[PDB]
């Protein structure tokens, strides 16, 4: 009967820290074969770089 | 030996500077680019650039 501002809200929060170690919690990015001796992009567990 | 050591020290300071946040939420461009979008990254990018 009250207003929406007075109705209860099912609330959550997603806390997560960053950049310490290869984690085990991240997205469905599909791996691929490795290749060497060609300067190429990469992304290892989150660590990017070229 | 003096001048060589001095240049070494200067360059070392210069390069080490890179790993400092200067009040930005990171110290890696590509990082912020990954975890942030222009309308909110631009400010951190500005901080770092300055």
């Amino acid at each position: 009967t009250n207003g929406v501002g007075y109705q209860p809200y099912r609330v959550v929060v997603l806390s997560f820290e960053l950049l310490h170690a290869p984690a085990t919690v991240c997205g469905p990015k599909k791996s691929t074969n490795l290749v060497k001796n060609k300067c190429v992009n990469f992304n290892f567990n989150g660590l990017t770089g070229t | 030996q003096d001048v060589v050591n001095q240049n070494a020290q200067a360059l070392n300071t210069l390069v080490k500077q890179l790993s400092s946040n200067f009040g930005a939420i990171s110290s890696v461009l590509n990082d912020i680019l990954s975890r942030l979008d222009p309308p909110e990254a631009e400010v951190q990018i500005d901080r770092l650039i300055t």
